[PDB]
């Protein structure tokens, strides 16, 4: 199963993460049985 | 899911993403009831000693 959990908040502070507790709910849930080990991320060529 | 009890109105705010809720026991306080899509508050039937 793969969890995918996200919250929006907002924040100031570019140095590090801000101090606080927010629990992240899910959202989605898909039966893959794939056998994930990497990720990357997308940025939006400019 | 089965049991007995008074089902009555609440003010619960379920999140949605909860579907059913259950006591410090391993049973049900309330549920989310299906075709209409709703919160149902479940309180125990009445008993005692004679
Ligand atoms: C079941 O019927 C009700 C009656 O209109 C409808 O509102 C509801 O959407 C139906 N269930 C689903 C899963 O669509």
């Amino acid at each position: 199963y793969f969890k995918i959990y996200s919250k929006h908040t907002p924040i100031n502070l570019v140095r590090d993460l801000p101090q606080g507790f927010s629990a992240l709910e899910p959202l989605v849930d898909l039966p893959i049985g794939i056998n994930i080990t990497r990720f990357q991320t997308l940025l939006a060529l400019h | 899911l089965t049991g007995t009890g008074v089902l009555t109105e609440s003010n619960k705010k379920f999140l949605p993403f909860q579907q059913f809720g259950r006591d410090i026991a391993d049973t049900t306080d309330a549920v989310r009831d299906p075709q209409t899509l709703e919160i149902l508050d479940i309180t125990p039937c009445s008993f005692g000693g004679v």
